[PDB]
RNA sequence: UAAUUGCGAUAACGAACGAGACCUUAACCUACUAAAUAGUGGUGCUAGCAUUUGCUGGUUAUCCACUUCUUAGAGGGACUAUCGGUUUCAAGCCGAUGGAAGUUUGAGGCAAUAACAGGUCUGUGAUGCCCUUAGACGUUCUGGGCCGCACGCGCGCUACACUGACGGAGCCAGCGAGUCUAACCUUGGCCGAGAGGUCUUGGUAAUCUUGUGAAACUCCGUCGUGCUGGGGAUAGAGCAUUGUAAUUAUUGCUCUUCAACGAGGAAUUCCUAGUAAGCGCAAGUCAUCAGCUUGCGUUGAUUACGUCCCUGCCCUUUGUACACACC
């Protein structure tokens, strides 16, 4: 009864929980369609986990993503993370593993993070700069 | 314009006084046997392929 | 019986665990629902003096930490065992008030 | 090519060009090689890339920058001179415009002329500088593969940043007819006339 | 230096010059005329409503055209 | 798609409270050099006048330019607020004023010279040659010329 | 077979209904919609003097309805900008509190929005009405 | 080797401090411990479309269930794991795979022996000696000064514009702070162009301010190469706030005034990856004032993977007429 994934995907501050549960094939993001995710240019940075294992994959799913924290760059590197993962946690638990299999392979040998998180973190700054590595100008006279 | 074509077959090691310049020795890519050494300026890898316009001058190890 | 809250406030988390572990304790060797310990975020109070007296030197600064742990639990229990349960719990470190309603 | 319909809408435009094969904004990465030897995997064009905008790691190993696309390259070297730092969206929009626009004038794939004018601009024989004492001589020395990559991008997008600040003309049209013009042996860009006198003076310092 | 308002001898250059033109813009049109600029955006789609040139792209920072035939 | 083909009305440098006034330049932008006008009251008048603002200075022939200069020496007899004056209750009559052309450097002359001759510390400052407000002058303010 | 607004983008929505509050009649619209910067921090008033303020009641009603309830000091704050106050850095600086409020008085006196509980303004019943015709047509503009 | 870090060789053997270890913080956990002061799904009530069973919502606890997201307890995980290649065959180093993480995983905290006539007697009811101690060098009150400007120097902020200015539209964070005998953070309603005023409310705080709806950014439009609509210095008039008091403009707002500056000589500073740089936000000081500082997040690069050439540092050898030690 109603077969349902829950997932995250996280950029630098962001996280993107996603449902993927069973359907007719919508995926919404905020409520607003896939279509309407506006930073305009990375348009195709939330349609490449959709496109690159083929549309026919989300004929059959529903999926929900919502957003918070980051920024505008950094919250569309968190849906196409939620995607991907929401898709082979889906195909892992629900249909067969060989087809949650070649989803990792064409995911990995795409790798643009869309399974795992980047570790990249902000170091954090110190005195004598107004930055992490940056000190202030010295004089010397 | 006899442009000579070379592959880096051996990477000596830096030279020049602020080690900016990789010395190198190439083999011509057009006959096997001959071999020259010559100095780069950025970053060379083994086996990359290389452009000299006079391959005549036999570089030695800079100051 | 009379629904109330233990809030336990802390700076030694060793002080604070085994207590609140010592509340539960008393808690459910009589049967009694529990709504037990939900830990709030811990807070760091945070002071950034510089390092010195009168400004000569390199300019170093410093910071000195207070870390606070907080928790609560909601219990219901009738009025003459609400008495002695926070009387036995006395303990250094950790101030525990309780709510009536 | 049997379009799915879908709850979703995701319009036909989008999925009829990129699910065979997949795409650039609109363009093709395939019959795209890099004319020139020695510039061969220095130059990557090999996997596509909708757009050129990927949070990558290159810079922590030696060569692992090369392994970046040639087109995200030249829209890292875009964002430059300080008010433009850290503005990659402003710089894919520029190389988006770009493309279009270097396609109007000559018919052939924009990729392509990007790919031959890197190879063109490329200094082929630089001069070092051997201080001693007093007069600090010059010496001519050879070039990595790797830095006549560095170097073409980094002229051909000065040229470009220079060409359009005081000028009516954006930075888009500016970029394009400067990879236009050195795409071909016309000396009238910036990077050509500069990659020129610098190969005549280490023809001279040799 | 560029002219502001048309004046008769100037709408003519637009109609047997820019259709010999492969790229057109709001640069092209202060380049090649000297026209002020402002006139170059409303002359962009003055050639829009009636078919002179084509859109590929449409940007408020940047309009790339082409011919129509 | 709005080109117009007017060729005889247009007209060049023309004079607007005895300035001159450029031609082929925005009329809002066009009245600003108008020592006593400036980009935001440039606009309120040329909407209460009922002008496009579209239009080029070489347009807007005779009639509503009188209009446009009506406009601006009496400015309150056409709601226009009175937050918008130059001068508000301003130093002897107590009704608004919004200064013009040739009037700001009488007005201004006035004033300074009216705070000079009561020996105030503005004026003595003003007829020093100094900062009048309260900034530090012993780094910036060189090259007095 | 059934839309919202949160199927149509945000920028032509708004186009659209400024445009049918345009044709529409009646937003009893201030006198001083011609005096006013719409913030303390801006320099220039609107540009489009003539449809700025059915622009902002269109946008101000699209955020009563993609959210719970606002008041007038989120509506400030969502507006304002940062202000060049010169030779100083900028600083973010909350928009003009009278426009805000005029628009949500002129909302509530048409009918689209309501006072609400707990404070701030919620969306009507014919709120999600007249919302959902505005968010209708839009999808078949291509012909 | 980052390391007097180790392999080793050895008139040395066995030790101690420093380093490392350690502690804090940021990364991974569908594994446990359960959260109406964090969320999620269904269930009730109810709105809009479609009507076909659907989508987007609201509903302070209507109820039920769970902890993926959030929190914090105990833990686990990396030790360079596996493989390949190099060396005296060792300490190690390099390449590839796997991994959340392979530079000591990133960043800090802590940090030797010896020393400086380094700074601080203006932090101290820390203090010796000298001075003063009633017309006082004590203390208090009224004004003024610390800010005064022919000029020189150091840290910075804003710019010289089109990768831009301006006007609408989208709307995206993190670190924190906040009032019982006192007026702290302030939501919301009303008035006002704005600054701001007024009536209430929530909060001693994962509860409310606050999703701090920040800014750069992104569309659409105006501008059109013009010291121009870049820049806002200087100056005039008025309206408000804090304060016993605003003049030597405290500061905020409105109108006007519209300077230099067209990428900066000799010199010179900082920086190797979520780094520089761009951008704003919280806190300190606060009654009022942030162009300063301490932290935080947003966007996010080019170039190196080296050398001792300049400036310095560690060890060995060596010369010395130096030991206040090449000033």
């Amino acid at each position: 009864a109603v077969p349902s994934v829950q997932t995250f995907g996280k950029k630098k501050s962001a996280t993107a929980v996603a449902h993927v549960k069973a359907g007719k094939g919508l995926i919404k993001v905020n409520g607003s369609p896939i279509t309407l995710v506006e930073p305009e240019i990375l348009r195709f940075k939330v349609y490449e986990p959709l496109l690159l294992v083929g549309l026919d994959k989300f004929s059959n799913i529903d999926i929900r993503v919502r957003v918070t924290g980051g920024g505008h760059v950094s919250q569309v590197y968190a849906i196409r993370q939620a995607i991907a993962k929401g898709l082979v946690a889906y195909h892992q638990k629900y249909v067969d593993e060989q087809s949650k299999n070649e989803l990792k392979k064409a995911f990995t040998s795409y790798d643009r993070t869309l399974l795992i998180a980047d570790s990249r973190r902000p170091e954090p700054k110190k005195f004598g700069g107004k930055g992490a590595r940056s000190r202030f100008q010295k004089s010397y006279r | 314009t006899p442009v000579t074509l070379a592959k880096v077959i051996k990477v000596l090691g830096r030279t020049g006084s602020r080690g900016g310049v990789t010395q190198v020795r190439v083999e011509f890519l057009e006959d096997t046997s001959r071999t020259i050494v010559r100095n780069v300026k950025g970053p060379v890898r083994e086996n990359d392929i290389l452009v000299l316009m006079e391959s005549e001058r036999e570089a030695r190890r800079l100051r | 019986i009379i629904k109330i809250r233990i809030t336990l406030t802390s700076t030694k988390v060793k002080q604070l665990e085994n207590v609140s572990s010592n509340i539960v304790k008393n808690a459910e060797q009589h049967n009694l629902v529990k709504k037990g310990p939900v830990r709030l975020p811990t807070k760091v109070l945070k002071i950034s003096t510089r390092k010195t007296p009168n400004g000569e030197g390199s300019k170093t600064w410093e910071t000195y930490e207070m870390r606070i742990h907080k928790r609560y639990i909601d219990l219901e229990a009738p009025v003459q065992i609400v008495k002695r349960i926070t009387q036995i719990t006395i303990e250094p470190g950790v101030d525990v008030e309780v709510v009536v309603a | 090519f049997t379009p799915v319909v879908l709850a979703t809408p995701i319009p036909e435009e989008v999925q009829q060009a990129q699910t065979e094969i997949k795409l650039f904004n609109k363009w093709s990465f395939e019959e795209v090689e890099v004319k020139d030897a020695s510039l061969v995997d220095y130059v990557q064009v090999r996997q596509p890339i909708f757009v050129a905008h990927t949070a990558g790691r290159y810079a922590n190993k030696r060569f692992r920058k090369a392994q970046c696309p040639i087109i995200e390259r030249l829209t890292n070297s875009l964002m430059m001179n300080g008010r433009n730092n850290g503005k990659k969206l402003k710089a894919v929009r520029i190389i988006k415009h770009t493309l279009d626009i270097i396609n109007v004038l000559t018919d052939q794939n924009p990729i392509q002329v990007v790919v031959d004018a890197i190879t063109n601009t490329g200094p082929r024989e630089d001069t070092t500088r051997v201080g001693g004492g007093g007069a600090a001589r010059r010496q001519a020395v050879d070039v990595s593969p790797l830095r006549r990559v560095n170097q073409a991008i980094a002229l051909l997008t000065i040229g470009a940043r220079e060409a359009a600040f005081r000028n009516i003309k954006t930075i888009a049209e500016t970029l394009a007819e400067e990879l236009i013009n050195a795409a071909k042996g016309s000396s009238t860009s910036y990077a050509i006339k500069k990659k020129d006198e610098l190969e005549r003076v280490a023809k001279s310092n040799r | 230096q560029h002219a502001v308002i048309l004046d008769q001898e100037k709408y003519d250059r637009i109609l047997k010059e820019v259709p010999t033109y492969r790229y057109v813009s709001v640069s092209v049109l202060v380049d090649r005329l000297k026209i002020g600029g402002s006139l170059a955006r409303i002359a962009l789609r003055h050639l829009e409503k009636e078919g002179i040139i084509k859109p590929i792209s449409k940007h408020s920072k940047q309009a790339i055209y082409t011919r129509a035939t | 798609s709005l080109v117009v083909q007017e060729q005889g009305s247009f007209q060049h440098i023309l004079r607007l409270l005895n300035t001159n006034v450029d031609g082929n330049i925005k009329i809002v932008y066009a009245l600003t050099t108008i020592k006593g006008v400036g980009r935001r009251y440039s606009n309120l008048v040329c909407k209460k006048a009922d002008v496009d603002l579209h239009k080029r200075a070489g347009e807007l022939t005779q009639e509503e330019l009188e209009r446009i200069v009506q406009i601006m020496q009496n400015p309150t007899h056409y709601k226009i607020p009175a937050w918008f004056l130059n001068r508000q209750n301003d130093i002897t009559d107590g009704k608004d004023y919004h200064t013009l052309a040739n009037n700001v450097e009488s007005k201004l002359r006035d004033d300074l010279e009216r705070l000079k001759k009561i020996r105030a510390h503005r004026g003595i400052r003003h007829f020093w040659g100094l900062r009048v407000r309260g900034q530090h002058t012993k780094t910036t303010g060189r090259r007095r010329a | 077979p059934g839309v919202s607004v949160r199927d149509v983008a945000a920028q032509d929505f708004i186009n659209a209904y400024a445009s049918f509050l345009q044709r529409q009649g009646k937003l009893e619209v201030p006198g001083y919609v011609d005096i006013v910067k719409t913030s303390s921090g801006n320099e220039m008033p609107p540009q489009d003097a003539e449809g700025w303020f059915y622009k902002r009641a269109a946008s101000v009603a699209r955020h009563i309805y993609m959210r719970k309830q606002v008041g007038v000091g989120k509506l400030n704050k969502l507006y304002g900008g940062a202000k060049s106050r010169g030779v100083r850095p900028y600083k973010h600086i909350d928009a003009s509190g009278s426009i805000n409020r005029k628009v949500l008085q002129a909302l509530e006196k048409i009918g689209i929005v309501e006072i609400s509980p707990k404070g701030g303004r919620r969306i009507s019943e014919n709120g999600q009405r007249d919302l959902d015709r505005i968010a209708a047509q839009t999808l078949e503009e291509d012909e």
